[PDB]
RNA sequence: GGGAGACUGGAAUUCCUGGUGUAGCGGUGGAAUGCGCAGAUAUCAGGAGGAACACCGGUGGCGAAGGCGGGUCUCUGGGCAGUAACUGACGCUGAGGAGCGAAAGCGUGGGGAGCGAACAGGAUUAGAUACCCUGGUAGUCCACGCCGUAAACGGUGGGUACUAGGUGUGGGUUUCCUUCCUUGGGAUCCGUGCCGUAGCUAACGCAUUAAGUACCCCGCCUGGGGAGUACGGCCGCAAGG
């Protein structure tokens, strides 16, 4: 298990708007990985999620493409 | 939920000073404005059997109280039913 | 809402009925009252058209502006919603800005003190009557017109009101109570909201001084009719007359609707029922 | 007629495999499955079942004159990689290979499980 | 009196200039009424994930909204009735 | 993922419409009832409608318990840490009583894509009123009422105080190697998994989230059938409890 890089306090903040952290996470299928492969922390993970499936849902990553 | 505003307004202005907050005027008097306010919610929002939950809980909680102010002293918890205009 | 009566009699047993808690006047506008009188289910020839109905309780007529087109770009305020039961829906008079008060088909859970608006610049509250120009499209509509200015004749059922679909072109495709889609032009008239009374379809009859009131008249079962007034009719005891049911008036079940009317190339396909 | 480009589309299921060869637009060529190749029963579920119905589509596709296919694939697994290497060593070129099978956001319900 | 976020998509058949005043005379409503603070930022002509409303691309604004919860929702009301809107929404950039 | 209302998204199934495209498609241990030659399957474009939210998603969170998860807004409950300002015996459990409650079932009025009791055929068997296949009516969805039962299980009521540890997770306060990035190290409280002492238990086993050692109150049991049944009483329109 790596490091949850996000529980840093010099780490970016976490939203819907940054495609780059938010295409990192994001399978080329277009999908959201487990925390087994990724390393990184849970409510972290949480908040990814919720940030990427909104940016997802306002269509700006794909549904499973 | 009350908010900074207008929970110190109540607490100050049926407060016995101007620096005790659990006294058990003021909570009645919070758990009052608690209780009129959310039942007018409830009044629109009928099948919410978790906060119906809080009504009861916050309604024996009051009961209690009460009880304890009538038992420590008659003349207050008249005093205090007055002025609230309530059967009990 | 729904108020159900007490068992008194063994006749009121079972009434129960509608409370129109929806009232605000009881005395109806004099002005604009039309003489009116029960038809009796009877033409000015004398012979009865329409058996089964008939006769009841005489009753006085009342102008409704189904067609509101006249007077625009002035706001209304809802005078009274009082009861017209010349229709199952309620009528909600308005003070009008210039003066002249018209009654109107009462929408779904309209009250006193909303402000109605009848042209292009009208909103989305209900009540207001605007053609499709002004309309999205997906929203419930109700006493939907056929032409830009001849009338609105459709879209007044209580409760269940025609659905505006999509515009194409110049036609605009509308979706009936029974699943149809309908074409229709994108320049006739049309309102917002579905229409009030939907507990009405809850009204239990109750009796048959109600029904002669309303006008109905008792139904006569054809099994015991006599056989030269009815092809069901004759037989000693209880038959259904050996045969499928048939009007005693020469046809019996079956497709009635004529084609080839100018509206059939408007319309996609007919109705289906029980899916 | 002809035409340059072509899609081939394979789907498998548990007991069946279906080939079809289609234009980009939609516009299809030829069809083949191992039905029409001759298997009765679970006997056209086979993998080389899926061989000559891939090989039937390739040859009735080359009468009609196309070059270069890609292929789409869905269903269960019963002969995804032996199909494509049948098309592929017919003499058709692949570009790109894709697989869009369909899956459920938990839509409608499924069958009662097997006993 | 809470901070809140919108990002509106329009339809990209409308050119990037009338943009913004379309966007200010939508929020003049909220301007009048609550005596509001905004911030808006703009970038538009990215590939979308799929087609919406039969369409390909479009344009992103996003607007950083102090203001009443009425008036927010008077200008989605307002907002989403309009033809050349695609997609919309509105979250709290506080706490919840 | 605590609850309620409203708005909204995509994928999938089915159906309809229009191309293309030919004799099969669906099915199981094997085959036939099923749909096709009136143009099926396949595939592309469009539309319609209903249900549910795959990944995150876990022996993880919340709720008193049933249970709870696509987003967005609106209103709201419960719980946790620190300062400890204030009330100063208000605490606990609670017979009868009252409120909530899985699924199925019932009334009224709507909805009804998929799934699927009942019922038809096809199949096996000496025999199938089943297991299997093709169809599909209630129901499954919505609103208002109802019944109030589950192996409603941790098969363990709640509350309090005490009694050795190790290994993970979540939430929050602090301090120190200090880059002051670091599941770095330490202190603290709450929740939730696993293994283990002493101890208890007939055994399996529990083991600070006790079945350990006690205190307070409440329900339940006194061999198996008869029988959770008859009568009587109460509730429910009935099924019934
Ligand atoms: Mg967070
Ligand atoms: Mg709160
Ligand atoms: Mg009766
Ligand atoms: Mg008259
Ligand atoms: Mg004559
Ligand atoms: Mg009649
Ligand atoms: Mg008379
Ligand atoms: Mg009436
Ligand atoms: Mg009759
Ligand atoms: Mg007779
Ligand atoms: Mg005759
Ligand atoms: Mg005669
Ligand atoms: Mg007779
Ligand atoms: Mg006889
Ligand atoms: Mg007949
Ligand atoms: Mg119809
Ligand atoms: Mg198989
Ligand atoms: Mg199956
Ligand atoms: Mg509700
Ligand atoms: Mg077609
Ligand atoms: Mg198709
Ligand atoms: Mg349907
Ligand atoms: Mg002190
Ligand atoms: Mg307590
Ligand atoms: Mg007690
Ligand atoms: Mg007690
Ligand atoms: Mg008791
Ligand atoms: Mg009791
Ligand atoms: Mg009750
Ligand atoms: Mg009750
Ligand atoms: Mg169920
Ligand atoms: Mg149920
Ligand atoms: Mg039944
Ligand atoms: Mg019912
Ligand atoms: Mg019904
Ligand atoms: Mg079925
Ligand atoms: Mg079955
Ligand atoms: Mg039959
Ligand atoms: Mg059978
Ligand atoms: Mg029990
Ligand atoms: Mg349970
Ligand atoms: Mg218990
Ligand atoms: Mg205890
Ligand atoms: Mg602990
Ligand atoms: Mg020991
Ligand atoms: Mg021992
Ligand atoms: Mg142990
Ligand atoms: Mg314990
Ligand atoms: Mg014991
Ligand atoms: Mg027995
Ligand atoms: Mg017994
Ligand atoms: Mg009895
Ligand atoms: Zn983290």
């Amino acid at each position: 298990t790596r490091k949850c890089v996000f529980c840093s306090k010099k780490g970016q903040t976490i939203d819907y708007k940054d495609t780059a952290l938010l295409r990192t996470y994001i399978s080329e299928r277009g999908k959201i990985r487990a925390r087994r492969v990724t390393g990184n922390c849970v409510q972290h993970q949480r908040d990814i999620a919720v940030a990427v499936k909104n940016a997802r849902e306002v269509a700006l990553l794909p549904f499973g493409s | 939920a009350l908010t900074a505003e207008q929970k110190k307004e109540i607490l100050g202005q049926y407060g016995l000073h101007d620096t005790d907050t659990g006294s058990p005027e003021a909570q009645v008097a919070l758990l009052t404005k608690r209780i009129q306010d959310l039942t007018e919610h409830l009044k629109v929002h009928k099948h919410d059997h978790h906060s119906r939950r809080g009504l009861l809980l916050l309604v024996g909680r009051r009961r209690r109280l009460l009880k304890y102010v009538a038992q420590v002293d008659v003349a207050r918890y008249r005093s205090l039913i007055e002025r609230l205009g309530l059967r009990r | 809402g729904i108020r159900k009566y007490k068992p008194t009699t063994p006749g009121r047993r079972g009434a129960s009925v509608s409370d129109f808690a929806e009232i605000t006047r009881s005395t109806p506008e004099k002005s604009l009252v039309r003489p009116l009188h029960g038809k009796g289910g009877r033409n000015a020839h004398g012979r009865i058209t329409t058996r089964h109905k008939g006769g009841g309780h005489k009753r006085a007529y009342r102008v409704i502006d189904f067609r509101r087109h006249d007077k625009d770009g002035v706001n209304a305020k809802v005078a009274h919603i009082e009861y017209d039961p010349n229709r199952t829906a309620n009528i909600a008079l308005l003070h009008y800005l210039d003066g002249e008060k018209r009654y109107i088909i009462a929408p779904q859970g309209l009250k006193q003190g909303d402000v109605i608006e009848s042209g292009a610049n009208a909103d989305i509250k209900p009540g207001n009557n605007l053609p499709l120009r002004n309309i999205p499209a997906g929203t419930v509509i109700h006493a939907v017109e056929l032409r830009p200015g001849g009338g609105a004749k459709l879209a007044r059922s209580a409760g269940v009101s025609i659905q505006l679909l999509g515009k194409e072109g110049t036609y605009a495709a509308l979706r009936m109570p029974s699943g149809e889609i309908r074409r229709v032009d994108v320049r006739c008239r049309a309102t917002v909201g579905e229409v009030g009374n939907a507990e009405q379809s809850n009204i239990n009859w109750g009796k048959a001084g109600r029904m002669r009131w309303k006008g109905k008249r008792p139904t006569v079962r054809g099994v015991v009719m006599n056989p030269v007034d009815h092809p069901h009719g004759g037989g000693e005891g209880k038959t259904s007359g050996g045969r499928h049911p048939v009007s005693p008036w020469g046809k019996p079940e079956g497709r009635t609707r004529k084609p080839n009317k100018p509206s059939d190339k408007l319309i996609v396909r007919r109705r289906r029922t029980g899916k | 007629k002809n035409v340059p480009h072509g899609a081939a589309h394979i789907k498998s299921t548990f007991n069946n495999t279906i080939v079809s060869i289609t234009d980009p637009q939609g516009n299809v060529i030829a069809w083949a499955s191992s039905g029409h190749v001759g298997f009765k029963g679970s006997r056209k579920s086979t993998p080389f079942a899926a061989q000559l119905a891939a090989e039937n589509a390739a040859r009735k596709a080359q009468e009609h004159g196309v070059k270069k296919v890609d292929v789409f694939v869905k269903g269960p697994g019963s002969g995804r990689e032996t199909a494509i290497r049948s098309l592929q060593a017919a003499g058709l070129e692949v570009g790109t290979i894709s697989d869009v099978t369909p899956q459920p956001h938990n839509g409608c319900r499924p069958p009662k499980r097997r006993r | 009196m809470r901070p809140y976020e919108i990002m509106v998509i329009l339809d990209p058949t409308l050119d990037e200039r009338t943009v913004a005043p379309s966007l200010e005379t939508f929020l003049n409503v909220i301007r009048k009424d609550g005596g509001t603070v905004d911030k808006v930022d703009i970038w538009g002509r990215r590939r979308l994930a799929y087609e919406i409303a039969k369409h390909a691309e479009g344009i992103y604004a996003v607007i950083d909204v102090k203001a009443e919860p009425a008036t927010v929702s008077e200008l989605d009301r307002q907002l989403n009735l309009n033809e050349s809107v695609l997609r919309t929404k509105v979250l709290r950039t506080d706490k919840h």
